[PDB]
C-alpha cells in the first residue's frame, strides 16, 4: 500500500488550502479514510473520517464547521478542504486509511496505513 | 457481536409449481391470452448453476392439462352427431379410383331427419373406411358410434398451432438453460431468467416432431434412463428435415341439417380422380439426418454397436403411423419407409402412404370422440421435422423404432430447457448493524 | 380428548424389543408426547410431537403414529427402562394422560 | 379393477388364439397405465407376453414378438391378444393384468408399480380335438 | 435442573392447603409452570398453569378453588388450594413447559421438567 | 433379457416362523421389483409394489428390501394363510420377467 | 444487471440491487388462470410485507434489528458471508433456523420494543 | 405454528393482552366453487389493506402500539387506567367504546396527522 | 370538499385533502366484481410499493433529498402551489415523471439506507 | 359475530385436500354466547 499527499504547505491565517491524497496497492473504494494531524511539537490528533463510499463524513469538534473531507473513488483520491485556517492548525496531516467499516465488514477502528504526511504552516 | 439484519428483495428462489398463464402476439383460445412483451427481457445469471430435470418438469403436465381443457372448451358449443348414429347402406366408390385407393372410400346412404322434426329424408355422404365398421353385408355403422359421443368440430375454429408463451405470476420466475449440450437432467452452468417461455406451438403429432425448435450444435439424445428400454428417447435435430404432405383430392362438402341452426358437414363428392394422401421427404436429407442420429446413439450403446431402425411394432393407429393435423385434415402416414435401415459400425425422395379418417379420439379418452369436418379443395402442408420419439427393443445390434402417443413428450421436447421457481425476497443475515 | 394406553401389564426381559401403544378418542395429528416415570421419581419427558426425541434421551427410544394411533418403541429394554410410561395429548385443553403402562422384568 | 378374460378355451394346432380383457373401472382411458398379457404354463412360473401402454404403443416379449399382436378399443374398455401359430408348447393359463408407472406423482393417490389387478384367466389347451 | 415440592400434607374436607415448589437449574422468569396431580386411582391430571407474564389457566374441576402463583425472586411456584375436597387427594407435581415457537405466552403443555411431587390427603 | 434366480426353491415352515425369500437378478433392476403371492388355482396377488413399499390391503407382516441385484421378502410371523408360491418380478425395461417361484408348504 | 442478475453475486454486492427484485414481485381457460396468478402474487407479496410489519421493518428493504446473532445459526465471519458467499448459498445454510430467527424478531423487537417506546414516550 | 396462541389472550386483561399483538396479527392474512375461494382470499386481502391504510392515515404505519396526540375525552369512557388495563379485557372495552370508535378515528385523522405532517413539512423546511 | 372536490383547487389547497382521495382507493356481475376488486388492490399495492422504495411508506406528504431540476419545470413556487392545479401540473411534468421516480429510488433508499446501515455502528 | 363464506378441508375437488390441523387454542376466561338455531 502506498499513500501520498499532494497538498500545499503554507497559508496565511484566514486563508484556505486543499490537500489531496493519492492511494494505490489496495482497492480504494473498500476502505474508509481519515485525516490525522500532528502539531510540530505534539502527538497525533484525529481530524476527520470519511466512509468507503464517501456519503458519511465526521469531524473533530475543533474543525467541524471549517473542514470538508471528500473522496473520489474513481480517481482513487481523498481530499481535505480547510477554510479559515488558524495558527493552531499548523501540523503534519496524514491521509491515514481506516477508522470505520461498513456493516458487512469487520470493524476497522484503527488506522492501518499511513504515509508522507503533508506539513501545513499557518502564518 | 453480530446482529440479525433483515433484507427484502434478495435474489433467492426455490423450485415451485404454480399456475402459469398464456401470452400470445382458434382451438387454443389465443385471443384470451395477454399480449406478449415486444422486447422480451432474458437476463443471464452469471455464476448461477441450476439443477434441471425435463422428466420432472411440472410445466409439461400443466401444458398438457391446458391443451386438453382448451380442446374441450372449443368443442363444447359445437354440433353433436348423435342423430348420425344410424345404420348406413354403403357401397364401394369406383369413380376414377386408382388401385391404391380401392376400398378406402365408401358411398353411404342413410335416413336422416329433414329440416322438420316429423318427416325424414334420405341423404348420402362419402366415408373413409377407418370411420366405418360392419354391423354384421353392406350394412355399416360409424366406428365407435354407440360407445362414444362423437362431437363435430366447428368448421370456423382453426386447428392451426399458434405459439403459446407460458408466463409466470409475479413473484415467480422461469429459468432457462442456455447450455447447448444439456441432456435434460443435472446441473446447467449457464442459466438465464425469463418472465415467459418462447412461443411453443401446440403441435400434436406422433413418431415425428413437426415444427418447433432445433438443437443448437449437435443432435441431442435425451431419455429419462437410456439404459431402460421401456422409456422413450427424444431426438432433437440440429437442422430440420422438410416433409411435404398432401391430400390430392379436390373435395366438396355437403351440409346435412341435423336440427334448428345446425348442420352435419359431409364429405360430399370428389372432383376429378381419387388418389391417396401421402408425404414426401428428401431421401438424401433423411439419410443424412439418421446418420447424425446414429452417430449420437453410438455414444451410449458403444462405438462398435450396429444401430438399426425399424417401423412401429404395433398398437393404436395413432402410434403405429405418424399422425398429424394438416389444415384440420387428420393424416396417418406409414413411416416404414423412413425407419428401415441398418447402420454398420464401419435429388430423390421417400414417399410415405397416408390414410385419412374423420372420427378421431385424441387424448385416448373413454366416451368422447371428435368428427373432423371435411375441408374442400386440395390440402398441402410443408413442415419441419425437428426430432423423433424413439423406443429401443433392448431384448450387438440395438434396434430403434418410432413411438409416441403420449403427447407430454411433444411438449416436454420444448419445455426441457425451462423450470419454474418462486422468489423468496425476504432473508436474514448477520451484520454489525444494531437497531 | 380421552387417551387409552395399552397393554397395561407389559413384561419383558432386559434384552427384548418392546412396543407400548395408545389411542386417542379424537384425532390429534402429531400433538402427542411420551413420558417415563420411575417409582418415587418425577416423570421424564421422552418424546414430543409424536415422532421427536428430546435431548438427553438416547436413540433407544423412538415414537411413531398419527391421528388417533400412536406408539412408543424401545429397541432394547435395558434395566433402566422398567418404568411406567405415559401417553399424553396436548391437542385440546385440558391436557390428558393415559392410564400408563407398567413395564415389568420377567 | 375387474379385468375379465373372454374367448375360446380351444385352438387347434396352427390356428390363432384370440382373447379379450374387459376393464370395468374407466382406468383404461387414464395415463401411465400398462395393460399386460401374461401366461403361466402348468408347473411353471409366469411368462409375460406383452403389454399395450396408455399411449397406445405396445411392447412384446422378444421370444413371442413375432407372433403376438396386442391391440385395444378405448371406448369399449377392452384390450385384445391375438397369438398366432398356436402349438402344444403354448398351453397355459392366460391372464390379463394391469400396472402403473406414475414416476412423478401424476395421481393424487399412489398407484402400484406391480400387477395390482389380475383377471381370473382362461386355460388354453392346444389340441386337434 | 430440578423442581422440588414442599408443603402439602393432610387437610379437612373443607379446609385449605398451600403447596410450594422450588426451581434450581433453569431461569425462573421465562418458564411456564404447571401443577399436575396424580390420584392413586386415576393417573396424571393437569391442575393449573401460570405463564411468565403472570396469566393463569385452570382445569374446570379446580377453577374457583385453586390459585396458582409464582414469585420469580425466589424461583418459587406455589398453589393455594382452597375448599379442598375428597376428590383432591393426589401427589402434586410441578412441571416446566418445553420452550417452543413464540406463542405470546400461550402454553404448549409438553411437560419438559417434572418434580418428585408432594402428597396431598383430604380427610 | 434379465434373468432371475429365486432362493429357496421350496421352503417348509410352520405357523409363527420367520420366512425369508431372496431374489437374485442377472442385471441391476434399480429397485424396480414387485413381490407376489400366488395361491394354487388363483392369479398371483401383489404383495409389495416396490422393493419395500407394501400394497394396500396386504397385512403389515409382509415387508421387503434390497438394492442392485439382491432383493428380499420377509414374513415377520407366518400365518396359516401365508402359504403358496412367492414370486419376484422386475419392471425395469422389457421383457418383464418373474422368478422361478418359491413354494411355501406346511411343516 | 436486471431481475435476479445478482443471484450469482456475493451477498454484499447483491444487497445493493434489492429494488430490482422488489419491483418484480407485484408485476374460461386462460381467464381463470390469469386471475388466480394475480391473486397469488398479491397474497405472497403481502405475506412478506406482513412479516416486515411485525418485525418493525415496514417500508424498508434493509432493516436492522435488536436480535443478536447466535453462533449456532452460523459461525462464519463477515468476510465469509458478505464477501465470499451468495444469497442462495446462505439460504441453503440458514434453513433450519429461519423460523427461530423470525420468532425472535417478532418477540424481541416490535413487541417488547414498542412497549418500551410506549413507556419512553410517556415522560 | 403460526396459529399457535391465536386469541389466547382474548380473556386476559388489556395490559396482558397487549403483549400478544403479533400473535393475532400474523394470522389475519393467511367454477363458482373456485369463485367462492377467490372471493374469500380477496376479502382477506382487502380487510388487511383497509386496516393498514387506516394505520397509515393516522401516522401509525408499521406499528402495533402507536401513541397519538388526540386527548381522551371522558365522554367516551370515564374509567381510570386500573379499570381499563388491569381489570378489563379487550372484548369488554370494544363493547364499551364501539359507539365512539368512529369519532376517535375521525379525530386521529382530522385532529393530528393531517396537521402533524403539514407541520413536519415546515420543520424540515428551515 | 369530498372525493376529488379539490380537483379544481390549487395545488396548495388541494394538498389538504390527500386523505379524502387516499381513503377511496380501496373501497355476469360475479366475475366482473372479482376482477374489479383485484384490480383495485393491484393498483393500490403498486403505488404503495413505489412509496416504500422511496422511503415514503406510511406518508401522504413525503420530503426527499432529491433536488428539483429546473429542466423539469422552471416555475417558481407561487405559480405551482398558488396559481396551478394538480391536473395542470401532472400534464406539465408527465415527461419527467419516470426520471424523478428513478432518482427517488436511487437516492432516497439505496444510498440513504446504506448510510443509515453504517451510522448504526458509528 | 359475522357471516362469511367458509371453505372445506378434507383428506371431491370442490374441497381443500390435506385435512385440517386438529389443534385448538383455549380461550381462558372467555364466555361466548352461542345460538345453534341462528
Ligand atoms: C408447421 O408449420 C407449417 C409452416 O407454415 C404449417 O404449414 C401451413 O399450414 C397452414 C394451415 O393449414 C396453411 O394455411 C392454409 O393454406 C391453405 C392453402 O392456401 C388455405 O386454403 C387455408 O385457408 C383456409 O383455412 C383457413 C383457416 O384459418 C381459413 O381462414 C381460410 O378462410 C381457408 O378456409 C390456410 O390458409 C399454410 O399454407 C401452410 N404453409 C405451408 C408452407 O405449407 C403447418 O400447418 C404446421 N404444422 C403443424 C402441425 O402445426
Ligand atoms: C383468567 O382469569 C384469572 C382470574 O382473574 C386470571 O388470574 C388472576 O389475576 C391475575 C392474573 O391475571 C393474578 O394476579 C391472580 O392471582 C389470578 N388469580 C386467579 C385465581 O387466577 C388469569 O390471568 C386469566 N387468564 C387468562 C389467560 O386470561
Ligand atoms: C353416391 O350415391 C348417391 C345415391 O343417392 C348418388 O347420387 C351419388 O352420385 C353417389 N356418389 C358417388 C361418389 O358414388
Ligand atoms: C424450418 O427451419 C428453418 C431453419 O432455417 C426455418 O427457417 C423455417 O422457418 C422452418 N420452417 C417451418 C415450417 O417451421
Ligand atoms: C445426462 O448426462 C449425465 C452425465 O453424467 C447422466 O448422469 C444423466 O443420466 C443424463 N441424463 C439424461 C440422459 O436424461
Ligand atoms: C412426392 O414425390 C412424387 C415423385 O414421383 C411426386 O410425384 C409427388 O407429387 C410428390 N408429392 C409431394 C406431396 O411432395
Ligand atoms: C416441398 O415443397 C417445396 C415447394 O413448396 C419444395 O421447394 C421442396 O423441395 C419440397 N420438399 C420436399 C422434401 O419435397
Ligand atoms: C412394419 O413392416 C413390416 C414389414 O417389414 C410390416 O409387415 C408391418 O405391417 C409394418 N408395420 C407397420 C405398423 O407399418
Ligand atoms: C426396406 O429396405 C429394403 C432394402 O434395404 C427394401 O427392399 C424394402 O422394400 C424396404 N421396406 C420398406 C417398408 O420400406
Ligand atoms: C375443384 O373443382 C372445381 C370445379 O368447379 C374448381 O372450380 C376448383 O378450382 C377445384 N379446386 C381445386 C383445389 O382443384
Ligand atoms: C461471477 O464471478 C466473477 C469472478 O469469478 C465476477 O467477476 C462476476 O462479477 C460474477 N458475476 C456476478 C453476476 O456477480
Ligand atoms: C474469516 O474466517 C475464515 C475461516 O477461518 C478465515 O480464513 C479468514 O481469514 C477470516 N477472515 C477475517 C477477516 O477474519
Ligand atoms: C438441517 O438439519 C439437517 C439434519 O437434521 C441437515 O441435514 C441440514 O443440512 C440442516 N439444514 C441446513 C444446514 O440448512
Ligand atoms: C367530549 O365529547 C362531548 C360530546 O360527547 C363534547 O361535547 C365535548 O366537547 C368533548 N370534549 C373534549 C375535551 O373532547
Ligand atoms: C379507578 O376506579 C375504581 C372504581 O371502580 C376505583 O376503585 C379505583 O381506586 C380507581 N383507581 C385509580 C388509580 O384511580
Ligand atoms: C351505544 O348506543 C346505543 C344507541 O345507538 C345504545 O343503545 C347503547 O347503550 C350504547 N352503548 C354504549 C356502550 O354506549
Ligand atoms: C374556484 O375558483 C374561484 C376563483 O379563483 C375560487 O375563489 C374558488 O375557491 C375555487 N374553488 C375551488 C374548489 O377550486
Ligand atoms: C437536469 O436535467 C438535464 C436534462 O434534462 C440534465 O442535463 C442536467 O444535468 C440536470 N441537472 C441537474 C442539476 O439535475
Ligand atoms: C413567478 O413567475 C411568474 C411569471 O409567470 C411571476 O409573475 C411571479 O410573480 C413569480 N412569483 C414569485 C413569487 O416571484
Amino acid at each position: 500500500v502506498q499513500l501520498v499527499e499532494t497538498g500545499g504547505g503554507l497559508v496565511q491565517p484566514g486563508g484556505s488550502l486543499k490537500l489531496s491524497c493519492r492511494a494505490s496497492g489496495y482497492t480504494f473504494s473498500s476502505f474508509a479514510m481519515s485525516w490525522v494531524r500532528q502539531a510540530p511539537g505534539k502527538g497525533l490528533e484525529w481530524v476527520s473520517l470519511i466512509n468507503d463510499r464517501g456519503g458519511l463524513t465526521f469531524y473533530v469538534d475543533s474543525v467541524k464547521g471549517r473542514f470538508t473531507i471528500s473522496r473520489d473513488n474513481s480517481k482513487n483520491t481523498l481530499s481535505l478542504q480547510m477554510h479559515s485556517l488558524r495558527d493552531g492548525d499548523t501540523a503534519v496531516y496524514y491521509c491515514a486509511t481506516g477508522g470505520m467499516s461498513s456493516a458487512l465488514q469487520s470493524s476497522k477502528y484503527y488506522f492501518d496505513f499511513w504515509g508522507q504526511g503533508a506539513l501545513v504552516t499557518v502564518s | 457481536n453480530l446482529w440479525v439484519t433483515v433484507y427484502y428483495g434478495v435474489p433467492v428462489w426455490k423450485d415451485a409449481e404454480t399456475t402459469l398463464f398464456c401470452a400470445s402476439d382458434n382451438v387454443w383460445a389465443t385471443h384470451a391470452c395477454v399480449p406478449t412483451d415486444p422486447n422480451p427481457q432474458e437476463i443471464h445469471l452469471e455464476n448461477v448453476t441450476e439443477e434441471f430435470n425435463m422428466w420432472k418438469n411440472n410445466m409439461v403436465e400443466q401444458m398438457h392439462t391446458d391443451i386438453i381443457s382448451l380442446w374441450d372448451q372449443s368443442l363444447k358449443p359445437c354440433v353433436k352427431l348423435t342423430p348420425l348414429c344410424v345404420t348406413l347402406q354403403c357401397t364401394n366408390v369406383t369413380n376414377n379410383i386408382t388401385d391404391d385407393m380401392r376400398g378406402e372410400l365408401k358411398n353411404c346412404s342413410f335416413n336422416m331427419t329433414t329440416e322438420l322434426r316429423d318427416k325424414r329424408q334420405k341423404v348420402h355422404a362419402l366415408f373413409y373406411k377407418l370411420d366405418i365398421v360392419p354391423i354384421n353385408n353392406t350394412s355399416y355403422r360409424l366406428i365407435n358410434c354407440n360407445t362414444a359421443a362423437i362431437t363435430q368440430a366447428c368448421p370456423k375454429v382453426s386447428f392451426e398451432p399458434i405459439p403459446i408463451h407460458y408466463c409466470a405470476p409475479a413473484g415467480f420466475a422461469i429459468l432457462k438453460c442456455k447450455d447447448k449440450k444439456f441432456n435434460g437432467t443435472g446441473p446447467c452452468p449457464s442459466v438465464s431468467t425469463v418472465q415467459c417461455t418462447h412461443g411453443i406451438k401446440p403441435v400434436v403429432s406422433t413418431q415425428l416432431l413437426l415444427n418447433g425448435s432445433l438443437a443448437e450444435e449437435e443432435v441431442m439424445i435425451r431419455s429419462k434412463d437410456i439404459r431402460n428400454n421401456a422409456k422413450n428417447i427424444l431426438v432433437q435435430f440440429n437442422t430440420p428435415v422438410q416433409i411435404n404432405c398432401t391430400r390430392p383430392n379436390n373435395n366438396t362438402r355437403k351440409s346435412i341439417r341435423i336440427g334448428p341452426g345446425q348442420w352435419f358437414y359431409a364429405t360430399g363428392d370428389i372432383i376429378g380422380d381419387i388418389r391417396q394422401a401421402h408425404c414426401n421427404v428428401s431421401k438424401a436429407t433423411w439419410n443424412e439426418t439418421l446418420g447424425k442420429v446414429v452417430k449420437q446413439l453410438r455414444k451410449h450403446f458403444g462405438n462398435n454397436t450396429i444401430i438399426r431402425f425399424a417401423n412401429s411394432s404395433g398398437g393404436d393407429l395413432e402410434v403405429t403411423t405418424h399422425s398429424f393435423n394438416c389444415g384440420g385434415e387428420f393424416f396417418y402416414c406409414d413411416t416404414s419407409g423412413l425407419f428401415n435401415s441398418t447402420w454398420i459400425s464401419n435429388n430423390d425422395s421417400i414417399t410415405l402412404p397416408c390414410r385419412i379418417k374423420q372420427i378421431i379420439n385424441m387424448w385416448q379418452r373413454i366416451g368422447q370422440a371428435m368428427y373432423a369436418p371435411p375441408i374442400q379443395g386440395v390440402i398441402r402442408c410443408v413442415s419441419n421435422i425437428t426430432g423423433l420419439i424413439l423406443t429401443r427393443d433392448g431384448g450387438t445390434t440395438e434396434t430403434f423404432r418410432p413411438s409416441g402417443g403420449d403427447m407430454r413428450d411433444n411438449w416436454r421436447s420444448e419445455l426441457y430447457k425451462y423450470k419454474v421457481v418462486k422468489i423468496e425476497p425476504l432473508g436474514v443475515a448477520p451484520t454489525r448493524c444494531k437497531r | 380428548v380421552q387417551m387409552t394406553q395399552s397393554p397395561s401389564s407389559l413384561s419383558a426381559s432386559v434384552g427384548d424389543k418392546v412396543s407400548i401403544t395408545c389411542r386417542a378418542s379424537q384425532g390429534i395429528a402429531d400433538a402427542l408426547a411420551w413420558y417415563q416415570q420411575k417409582p418415587g421419581k418425577a416423570p421424564k419427558l421422552l418424546i414430543y410431537g409424536a415422532s421427536n426425541l428430546e435431548s438427553g434421551v438416547p436413540s433407544r427410544f423412538s415414537g411413531s403414529g398419527s391421528g388417533t394411533d400412536f406408539s412408543l418403541t424401545i429397541s432394547s429394554l435395558q434395566a433402566e427402562d422398567f418404568a411406567v410410561y405415559y401417553c399424553q395429548q396436548r391437542n385440546s385443553h385440558p391436557p390428558t394422560f393415559g392410564q400408563g403402562t407398567r413395564v415389568e422384568v420377567k | 379393477v375387474q379385468l375379465q378374460e373372454s374367448g375360446p378355451g380351444r385352438v387347434k394346432p396352427s390356428e390363432t388364439l384370440s382373447l379379450t380383457c374387459a376393464v370395468s373401472d374407466d382406468s383404461f382411458g387414464s395415463s401411465y397405465f400398462y395393460w399386460s398379457w401374461i401366461r403361466q404354463a402348468p408347473g411353471k412360473g409366469l411368462e409375460w407376453i406383452g403389454y399395450i401402454a396408455y399411449s397406445g404403443g405396445v411392447r412384446y416379449n422378444p421370444s413371442l414378438s413375432s407372433r403376438v399382436t396386442i391391440s385395444r378399443n378405448i371406448h369399449e374398455r377392452q384390450f385384445y391378444l391375438r397369438l398366432t401359430s398356436m402349438t402344444a408348447a403354448d398351453t397355459a393359463v392366460y391372464y390379463c393384468a394391469r400396472h402403473c408407472e406414475d414416476d412423478y406423482g401424476y395421481y393424487s393417490a399412489a398407484q402400484s408399480y406391480g400387477l395390482d389387478s389380475w383377471g381370473q384367466g382362461i386355460a388354453v389347451t392346444v389340441s386337434p380335438s | 435442573v430440578q423442581l422440588v415440592e414442599s408443603g402439602g400434607g393432610l387437610a379437612k374436607p373443607g379446609g385449605s392447603l398451600r403447596l410450594s415448589c422450588a426451581a434450581s437449574g433453569f431461569t425462573f422468569s421465562r418458564s411456564i409452570m404447571h401443577w399436575v396431580r396424580q390420584a392413586p386411582g386415576k393417573g396424571l391430571e393437569w391442575v393449573s398453569t401460570i405463564n411468565y407474564a403472570g396469566s393463569t389457566y385452570y382445569a374446570d374441576s379446580v377453577r374457583g378453588r385453586f390459585v396458582i402463583s409464582r414469585d420469580n425472586s425466589k424461583n418459587t411456584l406455589s398453589l393455594q388450594m382452597n375448599s379442598v375436597r375428597p376428590e383432591d387427594r393426589a401427589v402434586y407435581h410441578c412441571a416446566k413447559d418445553k420452550e417452543g415457537y413464540y406463542s405470546g405466552g400461550y402454553p404448549l403443555w409438553y411437560f419438559d421438567l417434572w418434580g418428585p411431587g408432594t402428597p396431598v390427603t383430604i380427610s | 433379457d434379465i434373468q432371475m434366480t429365486q432362493s429357496p426353491s421350496s421352503l417348509s415352515a410352520s405357523v409363527g416362523d420367520r420366512v425369508t425369500i431372496t431374489c437374485r437378478t442377472s442385471e441391476n433392476v434399480n429397485n424396480c421389483l414387485n413381490w407376489y403371492q400366488q395361491k394354487p388355482g388363483k392369479a398371483p396377488k401383489l404383495l409389495i409394489y416396490r422393493t419395500s413399499t407394501l400394497q394396500r390391503g396386504v397385512p403389515s407382516r409382509f415387508s421387503g428390501t434390497g438394492s442392485g441385484t439382491d432383493y428380499t421378502l420377509t414374513i415377520s410371523s407366518l400365518q396359516s394363510e401365508d402359504f403358496g408360491t412367492y414370486y419376484c418380478q422386475h419392471y425395469y425395461g422389457t421383457p418383464l420377467t418373474f422368478g422361478g417361484g418359491t413354494m411355501v408348504d406346511i411343516k | 444487471l436486471g431481475f435476479l442478475g445478482a443471484a450469482g453475486s456475493t451477498m454484499g454486492a447483491a444487497s445493493m440491487t434489492l429494488t430490482v427484485q422488489a419491483r418484480n414481485l407485484l408485476s374460461t381457460v386462460w381467464g381463470i388462470k390469469q386471475l388466480q396468478a394475480r391473486v397469488l402474487a398479491v397474497e405472497r407479496y403481502l405475506r412478506d410485507q406482513q412479516l416486515l410489519g411485525i418485525w418493525g421493518c415496514s417500508g424498508k428493504l434493509i432493516c436492522c434489528t435488536n436480535v443478536p446473532w447466535n453462533s449456532s445459526w452460523s459461525n462464519r465471519n463477515l468476510s465469509e458471508i458478505w464477501d465470499n458467499m451468495t444469497w442462495l448459498q446462505w439460504d441453503k445454510e440458514i434453513s433450519n433456523y429461519t423460523q427461530i430467527i423470525y420468532g425472535l424478531l417478532e418477540e424481541s423487537q416490535n413487541q417488547q420494543e414498542k412497549n418500551e417506546q410506549d413507556l419512553l414516550a410517556l415522560d
